[PDB]
């Protein structure tokens, strides 16, 4: 019996062995009588199919059910499936030096480090505490130094203090996808129970903070902490191994306070009054005397290191808004203002981001993402971007379109029910014709909404981009699709069906208002259809990727230059119409065999 | 009007639709299920009763003994529940039977009986249900979810498609019996028609025909029509009716009486035919070649060879036609042919079969079934003949016979259990109609055919499997019957019946802990349906199709409530007013649609005779007399929905709500909610831990009475009366006497319980609600169980929430808290974990419970008591100990580091040694209570003794009350009686009372009363005595062990797990999230009116997850305090009773009209005050899930409070005191505590054991396991060039021993060097494949 | 019960029968079949009671093991591999 804790196994292994040799001596044994050779045969019989079910059971016709209505386990079973030495234990493996447990936040971390309770720390490291301590003399004997650790004399916590200095950490999420999914850290000791995180590496973990369980390993050899030190630190991956793209994309929060900051007021407190650096522009706002976003002169500098190496600075006069100003005392050496003077929703901090790492190097580039985390909560924070009842703005014509479309296929279906037409194409003008409606009130909302701006300027008014929360993050683009608000505001159109059909009558309601049962239903329907999807895509994924891991497996850079001037002639794609990549993405980063020539020839 | 315990707080409900109908009983289903399990009633036709009146009666092997059945009776409860559930014992009862041996007079059937012999026979013990519907194992409550499954009967099956690609579509048919083996027809890709047995090997349907004695020529008989000839001078022609000539092209001139009606190479139309039959023609001209292809219709024997000019079923051809025409017989037969009206499949079927005999058919179908076997005729005969007619193997049940007949569209519902040739022939005429196109295939999932189980029926079916087992027995023992020297009983063995039973309930995958943490958990687990188990497909076998909803799902089975990830729609639940038809199938309340009335009367609908109507939704109003007040009306028929004529209908739903199940019906503001969210949030809504306190959600639904009253914690009179003494630990009423019956006037004494362990370690308490001497109704709740109020469900708290970004602190989910509700400890739950140490005997002798254990420091032993039993109240952690018990040695097991002290001290020294019961490591917490067990007879301690005394002094007060209040009674009528002829003024109170039949009263038949109601009185006095001292018998004893063990003993740790960053809180609305950081009072931002907020959500989470719910919520709920600070502030100040009420009034007009129409002159003026201070903390709001209340009365109850109508105002930071622009939105809203508790969750390993096949460290958490460590992160590391970090993870620390114990050394020795070594586990398939003669090697 | 041990009871009785076929009067004990009968029949209840001792022997030797690795033990399973440890001890 394995007894090994839990519940206890059974090792049939010997029972097969068992009756198999049972049946050999009986077959001797009657051998051994001069048996009628037929039930000789038989027991010959017996025996072959027992060393058979004890090589790999199943492979005949009644494969030999354990108990319970359970087939039992030969010595192929051991070897195959997900659960065979190779899948389950040569792999796989539980190890020691390990933690687990929920996550949090903590943002008052920098890039470098991660949260981390105080009493895995303290059981991650029992080793080197004994070692230090021994070293101390403050104990004499390894018991003496379990029973210090025992009871926490409270020495110890400063001896765990530098155990940590710079001692790395390693930590990973269940589902490992790629080579981001495990990294490099150097914690800070809480005294608490679960384990902040940088916020920005979470896109990464493709993890939510909703329950989520994160593991932890620790590297032993110095030669390790070295490996983990240069190789799986953050301040080490930040450019996606997918594509070139930076990977620390601030997530959500940080860009709708940046796209809150970087804007304009059509009239504000003391708009466009002039000055003449930013740090004026940082009191004039915190002073309450001067607004935010607001149209402003304001006198800067900018620098580039366009000549050799040399950051040469020369300065201007610029018509901005202030928080452009504000945020810009932060944009790091090598940059052109123009760069910031825009509204500066999602993918603008991005490219920055990328144009920074590309021209500045590394270290410019953390600090900079750092800073720009801390400045978008911040302000975020400041800004106070609730949302309620009002944030739905309404198409009041919504039931003009809905009652006119309705009326038009009354008659239409009246005139089919006349026998004027046929159904197939009746169901197709009834698609239109929905559809038809479906984006008509689309317009008119997103529309009415996304413009609401009527605002003197010392004169009538004027009408710019509106500032609705919703609307504000959607022009922003931090979190929400268009759609999303289509289907807040905007009737949800038509759904699926069971096969694939689509039913005759739309959704003619919104979420604002409430769904009667039917639609209610039908939606419920859509859902579970889309999750029982989501659970088999996961599926099927896992055993693609198992395959294509499995596939190369094997090739690696082994050499420099294999001598030779051939490849493929790229050329950016046409889809027939519009193209698609243009030919700058195939060549980047792509060593050409032959030169090029210039359309004009020898050139 | 409402219940006076309504009274005491009335929640406002907002909502236009009135109700016809109540909703039911919920846990309905269980109670009818097991109820009809056990029911004495004639015919039975079902539990019990049915199998006995099947099996039995019974007798010998024609031997002229019998043993009949004629009735039964359940024993008895020798306990009840609390009892089991303190000892451990299932509740149950024993089953009297009444059976009779009679054995026949010699050589005669009706020759008298031998012996007319019965007794009561003692047979099995069946568990019980109790008014709770739940069971009672081994101390604990499992349930029997009821499943469902496809109705027995026959399916005619279309698997479209991917039958062999060609495009066209294969068909087959199935039979399934209730119990037996089903039966299968279908086709091969060439119009090929075959049966198929137990799904295995196929075969020509033509053997099963022979098997029916059926000629050939009779199968022709069935299945095609007929065509007759003449052979005429010429051209035979044919007798003709000119109906199946529709469809046909001329290759000849369709003529006849000469006028030709269609031309050479004419496709005859069926206006032809029509003037033809006009005509009425009957014998055509026909070439003869033109009949080259029409087969014979049977055999043809000839007259002067009298010989078989031809055989049934032969090609015929023209010769043919010679040799037939020759002899004569001018009537020729042959069959009807077509292909799109009429395809000819019997016939190749005929031609491909192989057998000659109703026996080679048999024998067929033996090797099919038993392969290989030399047949004996008779073998096979018996294998069908009891395959498919005898009662052993094979059933349908009345719904069985009910569906094959309805399928067929025949006019009986009932029948046989079993088949007929007839019915088989049925099925195959039917099937080749479908294949002609003529008939329609059904599906899967359609509700008229998913048929649904319960408790009572499996129960009777694993019943009968046990009757069957004692059957044989018995009768083989009655074969050996020795006469007259047997009782029924001597052959009669009643353990294995009793055997499969207990197996069933205690074992059986449709049987679980009852999941006990909430009200609602706890009936969430009863009405939940499934098809999963014996019956039902896999959690891996799971096709795509029944994993969906089925239109026909309407208000039978909840859409949106089922527990998501590997199985979805497979743990369904069941909606409310769901019923379940007699046969098993779902019906559902309707109203009728008369004339013009949507009248009250209702009934309860199939989900297929529903297909007949059209049934109006429910959202729709009429002009109070039914007439819809619009006129084309939203409906629906079938899979489908359209506006209907003001007339059209014929029915309408009940109220809106009858669409979902209860665990959703609460949700409020549902229809402005996505449906993914709903199920998420309905799902982390079943397990809300209750929490200290129990405050309502002050947004409700207006649904939450019916859940309580159905739910079991509660506590609830069972008739009016007047509270007479309360207690925190008991209740005792008065009955009023009209409520009251003649013996006992008697007093209601509700125990209910204090802390006790619920099954998933929560605490559990029934506290009182009530006032000493209040009267109560009949029925009105007492006391209030975990997460309950006042009749209220109450699963979370509410609390001022505040929507806004703030320093990430909210970046993803993190929910952010200030210290000032785990100040209030408002979110702190109790725990309770049994802890056990049992005393049994190894060899080597027994084992004890001292308190003496060696090698032990005494600083522990002083803790334990002078038994070895720690005391109430000690403060216990981890790595102690609670109990000694100690065991002795045994030689195998001694090291010599002993053997020295025990060859000094003298083998008096190491004897004996620890088992002591520890404190699992990782706990901590407070000792509750310490149950011990003993053998009784066996002598019993302290502890023992003590909890004796206690129980039985408690025991006895309760009747101690009832006596002396039902007596005096006595001593009333006594006086009564001396009153009247010198009534005594002190002699009768001064004096003992029953010191009155000792002075002496004037002697006459009054004295006579006094003696005659003195020796009644002693009577009561010893007969109360007689039941007391029962009691102190039952109680006072023991109780029997599982005979090996002495004595065992029971220790009940508990914590208070209060809150702490990391744990999970969720509103109802799916937005769940970890509370990440507690900062300081001072940071929460605050109000201008000082009072700050208790938590910050995230704005970003309504756009992603379009939920609108939660903010219609929170407005809601902002306004509903918004009458807090009202009333407490016109309270507080103090008032006079005018204004309050009228404020009260008009707080509760604030609306459309509504079904509410309260009133509240009503009252006598106090219990307004009574509801007010109820109210004080803010007024609660009913609104129904979609009869609910639009914005505007939200805008209006915000006005009648103070609020800007936004719901949006504007707030200060708490750190720069400084305003936020944007006003933001504030409110109330119910949070709820999700039971991951973060604690339960971190877990390290150090290092620790190792799994000994591979030394590979343990996994899981209870024990001290370490992390999974996978391929993909071993890609994920090969990636980087991280290579000796893989190396020494995954040898270093886990296999190589060797090397992992140089490490340790090194690393507690101050040196950071790997030795690298080589994996072990790989060794052990090293050796694993040279098991196996593959002789593997390692070359140099 | 089950195949796998059935197997295993058949050949016992068979070669049960095989040796014992060696003496069978005539004379007396007039059918040969009934004696094959009961002679199998006893074959089966010896071997069935060898390997019913056998797993309970299986089930003794467990029951001595609950020092395993640290605390945290079950009450509830320990409690029937004993009661069926006892119930086969009683034969
Ligand atoms: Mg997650």
């Amino acid at each position: 019996v394995p007894l090994d804790g839990g519940r206890f196994a059974t090792s049939d292994l010997n029972d097969l062995y068992r009756r198999v040799i049972n049946r050999n001596n009986r077959l001797k044994r009657l051998l051994d009588l001069a048996a009628p050779d037929i039930i000789v045969r038989n027991e010959k019989r017996m025996l072959q199919e027992a060393v058979d079910a004890l090589l790999d059971n199943g492979r005949r016709g009644r494969a030999i059910t354990g108990s319970n209505k359970r087939p039992l386990k030969s010595l192929a079973d051991m070897i195959k499936g997900k659960q065979g030495r190779f899948r389950q234990n040569l792999l796989g493996k539980r190890v020691d030096y390990s933690g687990r447990s929920v996550i949090t936040v903590g943002p008052y971390l920098r890039l470098h480090q991660c949260g981390l309770p105080k009493k895995m720390a303290l059981e991650l490291f029992k080793p080197f505490i004994y070692g230090k301590l021994e070293l101390r003399g403050l104990a004499t004997t390894i018991k003496a130094a379990k029973k210090m650790v025992e009871r926490e004399e409270a020495v110890v916590w400063d001896i765990l203090d530098e155990v940590i200095r710079e001692h790395p950490v390693l930590l990973n999420r269940a589902p490992t996808l790629h080579r981001l999914g495990i990294q490099a850290f150097e914690p800070v000791l809480i005294e608490g129970k679960a384990i902040q995180l940088h916020p920005l590496v979470c896109a990464a973990y493709n993890a939510d903070f909703d329950g989520d369980q994160m593991a932890v390993h620790v590297p032993l050899t110095l030669e390790a902490q070295l490996e983990a030190r240069a190789l799986m630190m953050s301040t080490n991956n930040i450019l996606s191994p997918a594509n070139g793209e930076p990977i620390i994309v601030p997530s959500q929060d940080v860009v709708l306070g940046l796209y809150y900051m970087t804007r304009d007021c059509v009239n504000a407190k003391g708009e466009g009054m002039v000055l003449t650096g930013p740090k004026e522009a940082e009191r004039l706002y915190r002073s309450g005397l001067a607004s935010l976003h607001a149209r402003v002169k304001v006198r800067i500098t900018e620098y580039e290191k366009d000549a050799n190496g040399e950051l040469v600075a020369k300065t201007s006069l610029k018509d901005t808004t202030v928080g452009r100003a504000i945020l810009w005392m932060i944009v790091p050496k090598g940059l052109p203002y123009s760069i910031v003077n825009q509204a500066l929703g999602k993918k603008a901090i991005s490219k920055m981001l990328n144009t920074c790492y590309r021209i500045l190097g590394l270290k410019p580039t953390v600090i900079f993402a750092d800073q720009i985390m801390y400045t978008g909560f911040a302000y975020a924070a400041r800004s106070g971007a609730s949302v309620g009842i009002d944030d739905m703005v309404i198409p009041e014509k919504k039931h003009e379109i809905i009652s006119e479309a309705e009326a038009e296929v009354a008659e239409i279906q009246e005139q089919f029910q006349s026998g004027l037409v046929t159904a197939g194409e009746r169901y197709n003008k009834v698609i239109d014709i929905w559809a038809a409606a479906n984006d008509r009130v689309s317009k008119a909302m997103m529309d009415n909404l996304q413009t609401e701006t009527v605002i003197n300027r010392d004169g009538q008014e004027e009408k710019q981009v509106s500032f609705n929360s919703i609307y504000m993050m959607a022009d922003s683009g931090a979190r929400g699709s268009a759609a999303q608000i289509r289907q807040l505001a905007g009737m949800r159109g038509l759904m699926a069906k069971p096969d694939g059909s689509i039913i005759e009558t739309p959704i003619t309601a919104n979420f604002r208002e409430g769904l009667n049962v039917l639609q209610y239903f039908i939606s419920t329907h859509g859902a579970r259809k889309g999750l029982a999807d989501t659970a088999l895509k996961t599926a099927n994924s896992g055993y693609l990727t198992r395959r294509l891991v499995d596939v190369a497996q094997d090739l690696v850079v082994t050499e420099d230059d294999c001598g030779t001037h051939e490849g493929i002639m790229m050329t950016p794609v046409i889809e027939g119409g519009d193209v698609k990549e243009p030919l700058r993405d195939r060549v980047l980063g792509r060593v050409t065999a032959e030169d090029v020539l210039k359309p004009g020839t020898a050139d | 009007v409402y219940s006076y315990t309504e009274k005491k707080r009335i929640r406002k409900d907002f909502g236009k639709r009135p109700q016809v109908l109540d909703v039911p009983y919920l846990l309905s289903i269980q109670l009818d299920s097991f109820q009809k399990f056990i029911e004495q009633d004639p015919e039975g036709q079902y539990g019990l009763e049915a199998a006995f009146r099947s099996v039995f009666p019974i007798q010998s092997y024609s031997g002229n003994s019998e043993l009949q059945y004629v009735s039964y009776r359940l024993g008895e409860p020798v306990f009840d529940v609390q009892e089991c559930q303190i000892r451990g014992v299932t509740y149950s009862a024993p089953l009297r039977v009444k059976l009779r041996l009679v054995i026949y007079e010699r050589e005669a059937p009706e020759g008298t009986v031998k012996d007319i012999k019965e007794q009561e026979v003692y047979m099995g013990e069946i568990p019980l249900m109790t008014d709770n519907g739940t069971f009672v194992i081994n101390g604990t409550e499992r349930v029997i979810v009821s499943q469902l499954h496809r109705s027995p009967g026959v399916f005619f099956d279309s698997d479209k498609g991917k039958t062999h690609s060609s495009g066209k579509v294969l068909y087959n048919a199935r039979i399934i019996p209730y119990r037996g083996s089903w039966l299968d027809f279908e086709f091969d890709p060439k119009d090929n028609l075959f049966v198929r047995i137990d799904r295995r090997r196929k075969l020509p349907a033509t053997i099963i025909l022979r098997a029916l004695n059926y000629t050939t020529e009779q199968i022709l008989d069935l299945f095609f029509e007929k065509v007759i000839f003449e052979i005429r001078d010429n051209k035979l022609q044919m007798e003709l009716v000119p109906e199946r000539l529709r469809g046909e092209t001329a290759s000849f001139d369709i003529e006849a009486n000469g006028k030709v009606y269609v031309e050479k190479g004419r496709r005859i139309t069926a206006r032809h035919i029509r003037q033809l039959e006009k005509d009425d023609v009957k014998l055509i001209e026909v070439p003869v070649e033109y009949i080259a292809g029409k087969v014979v219709a049977k055999d043809y024997i000839d007259e002067s060879t009298g010989e078989l000019i031809c055989a049934a079923n032969m090609e015929l051809s023209l010769d043919l036609l010679a040799k037939l025409s020759q002899s004569g017989h001018k009537r020729i037969e042959t069959l009807f042919t077509n292909d799109l009206d009429h395809g000819p499949y019997i016939s190749e079927t005929l031609r491909v079969d192989p057998t000659n005999d109703r026996l080679s058919a048999l024998v067929e179908i033996y090797r099919m079934m038993r392969p290989g076997e030399p047949p004996t005729r008779e073998a096979a005969e018996s294998l069908f003949e009891n395959l498919f007619f005898s009662e052993d193997r094979y059933d349908l049940s009345a719904v069985g016979r009910m569906k094959f007949n309805r399928s067929l569209l025949r006019e009986e519902i009932e029948g046989s259990g079993i088949l007929s040739k007839d019915d088989i022939i049925d099925v195959m005429k039917k099937l080749i109609d479908i294949r002609n196109g003529k008939g329609e295939v059904d599906d899967i999932d359609h509700l008229g055919n998913r048929r649904i189980r319960s408790v009572g029926e499996m129960a009777e079916n694993q019943f009968r499997v046990g009757l069957v087992r004692v059957e044989r027995a018995v009768k083989e023992r009655l074969s050996l019957g020795d006469l007259d020297t047997l009782m029924p009983q001597d052959m009669i063995n009643a353990k294995p019946i009793s055997a499969a039973v207990k197996e069933f309930f205690g074992s059986s995958q449709l049987s679980q802990f009852m999941d006990q943490n909430n009200p609602l958990s706890e009936i969430t687990h009863k009405r939940r349906i499934s098809a999963l188990g014996p019956g039902g497909l896999t959690r891996e076998r799971a096709g795509f199709e029944v994993r969906d909803v089925h239109p026909t799902h309407y208000g039978r089975v909840c859409p949106i409530e089922t527990p998501e990830g590997p199985n979805i729609g497979l743990i369904n639940s069941l909606s409310v007013y769901a019923q379940t038809n007699e046969y098993g199938f779902l019906e559902t309340p309707y109203r009728k649609v008369t004339d013009g009335v949507v009248t009250d009367e209702i009934h309860y609908l199939s989900a297929i005779e529903e297909g007949n109507y059209v049934i109006a939704q429910a959202n729709s109003n009429l002009d109070e007399e039914g007439h819809f007040v619009e006129d084309l009306v939203t409906c629906r028929s079938k899979g489908e929905s359209s506006l209907f004529s003001r007339d059209q209908v014929d029915y309408m739903d009940v109220s809106t709500q009858q669409v979902v199940s209860v665990g959703a019906s609460l949700i409020p503001f549902l229809e402005h909610d996505d449906a993914n969210r709903a199920l998420m949030g309905a799902n982390m809504q079943r397990q809300a831990v209750p929490t200290l306190r129990a405050d309502k959600p002050l947004v409700g639904t207006g649904m939450e009475r019916a859940v309580a009253v159905d739910s079991g914690v509660t506590a609830v009179a069972k008739r009016g009366g007047v509270v007479q003494y309360v207690d925190a630990s008991r209740i005792v009423i008065k009955v009023n006497e009209d409520e009251m019956y003649p013996g006992e006037a008697g007093i209601d004494i509700y125990n209910l319980t204090k802390y006790t362990r619920s099954n998933q370690n929560t605490c559990i308490n029934q506290m009182p609600c009530v006032s000493l001497g209040e009267p109560v109704e009949r029925g009105d709740v007492l006391a209030d169980g975990p997460s309950t109020d006042l009749g209220e469900l109450a699963l979370g708290q509410n609390m001022r929430v505040a929507f806004m970004p703030w320093n990430g602190y909210n970046f993803e989910d993190s929910i952010l808290v200030s210290e000032r509700v785990v100040q209030e400890d408002r979110f702190t739950t109790i725990h309770i974990q049994e802890l056990a140490c049992v005393s049994r005997d190894t060899k080597l002798g027994p084992e004890e419970i001292t308190a003496d254990i060696p090698n032990v420091g005494e600083a522990a032993l002083s803790k334990l008591d002078e038994s070895g039993i720690v005391y109430i109240g000690a403060e216990v952690t981890g790595g102690d100990i609670l109990v000694g018990k100690v065991t002795p040695k045994g030689e195998t097991q001694l090291t010599p580091e002993e053997k020295l002290l025990r060859a000094i001290f003298g083998e008096k020294a190491s004897d004996v040694k620890d088992s002591s019961l520890r404190v699992p490591n990782g706990v901590s917490g407070t000792v509750i209570d310490v149950q011990v067990f003993t053998r009784d007879g066996v002598e019993k301690d302290k502890r023992a003794l003590e909890i004796e005394e206690m129980q039985l002094k408690q025991a006895k007060k309760d009747l101690s009350e009832e006596l002396q209040i039902l007596e005096a009674g006595l001593f009333s009528r006594i006086r009564a009686v001396l009153v009247a002829g010198g009534v005594e003024a002190e002699k009768l109170d001064k004096l003992p009372r029953d010191r009155w039949l000792e002075l002496g009263l004037t002697d006459e038949e009054k004295q006579n009363q006094l003696e005659q109601l003195a020796e009644q009185y002693d009577e009561l006095k010893h007969e109360f005595e007689k039941k007391l001292e029962a009691k102190r018998r039952k109680i006072t004893q023991g109780d029997d062990l599982a005979p090996g063990v002495l004595k065992i003993v029971k220790v009940y740790l508990a914590v208070k797990r209060r809150i702490q960053p990391g744990d999970k809180m969720a509103g109802r609305h799916g937005n769940k999230g970890v509370i990440s950081k507690i900062n300081p009072i001072e940071d929460m931002p605050y109000d201008e009116n000082g009072t700050p907020v208790d938590i910050v959500l995230n704005p970003l989470g309504v756009p992603s997850r379009m939920n609108i719910g939660q903010i219609l919520e929170t407005h809601l709920g902002m306004a509903a305090k918004g009458i807090g600070d009202k009333i407490n502030a016109m309270l507080k100040q103090q008032q006079e009773v005018a204004k309050l009420r009228e404020f009260i009034q008009r707080a509760y007009d604030l609306g459309a009209d509504v079904r509410q129409k309260v009133d509240l002159s009503t009252f006598s003026d106090e219990e307004v005050m009574r509801l007010a201070e109820n109210l004080r903390k803010g007024m609660p709001i009913a609104t129904p899930v979609f009869d609910g209340a639009k914005e505007a009365e939200i805008k209006e109850l915000l006005k009648l409070g103070d609020l800007p109508t936004s719901g949006q105002i504007r707030l200060y930071d708490g750190r720069t005191g400084e305003q936020f622009e944007r006003p933001v939105t504030v409110g109330y809203m119910y949070m709820l505590k999700l039971n991951h508790l973060v604690d339960d969750k971190m877990h390290a390993r150090s290092t620790g054991s190792y799994s000994l096949v591979t030394q590979q460290p343990l996994g899981g958490k209870a024990q001290f396991g370490g992390q999974r460590f996978g391929e993909m992160e071993v890609w994920a590391l090969e990636a980087y060039g991280a290579a000796y970090t893989l190396q020494e993870m995954l040898t270093v620390k886990s296999d190589d021993v060797n090397g992992r114990t140089k490490m340790y050394k090194n690393i507690v020795d101050g040196n950071h060097q790997m030795e690298p070594g080589m994996p072990e586990s790989f060794n052990v398939l090293l050796k694993e494949i040279r098991s196996l003669g593959i002789n593997i090697e390692l070359e140099d | 019960y089950t195949q796998s041990w059935k197997q295993e009871m058949i050949a016992d009785g068979i070669e049960a029968s095989i040796k014992g076929l060696h003496n069978f009067d005539e004379t007396k004990y007039k059918n040969p079949h009934a004696y094959i009968t009961q002679a199998c029949f006893n074959a089966f209840v010896q071997r069935i009671k060898k390997e019913r001792k056998e797993v309970a022997k299986k089930y003794s030797y467990f029951v001595h093991n609950v020092y395993d690795s640290r605390d945290d033990d079950m009450v509830a399973l320990v409690d029937e591999t004993f009661i069926q440890d006892i119930y086969d001890k009683m034969t």
